[PDB]
């Protein structure tokens, strides 16, 4: 129906909380992915840029 | 609910949902078996009266 292309940059040791329903600082205060989330999460190292 | 985060707390309570309902399904099933039995006696009583 539609596509959401979210863009953000964080530490590389922070991807665990991106999983749906998970909890912690990220999913508590800055980015809460829905329980019924539908899609794929993509990340890669970007220290050089 | 008070010990597990919502990411997987639904999983354990789901077992209760499948479980507690299952006992309810058995109880009503027992009831209908008993419900029919009484009506057979009741219909017998109806003729007796």
């Amino acid at each position: 129906t539609n596509v959401y292309a979210d863009s953000f940059v964080i530490r590389g040791d922070e991807v665990r909380q991106i999983a749906p329903g998970q909890t912690g600082k990220i999913a508590d205060y800055n980015y809460k992915l829905p329980d019924d989330f539908t899609g794929c999460v993509i990340a890669w190292n970007s220290n050089n840029l | 609910l008070s010990r597990l985060d919502k990411v997987e707390a639904e999983v354990q309570i789901d077992r209760l949902i499948t479980g507690r309902l299952q006992s309810l399904q058995t109880y009503v099933t027992q009831q209908l078996i008993r419900a029919a039995e009484i009506r057979a006696s009741a219909n017998l009583a109806a003729t007796k009266m």
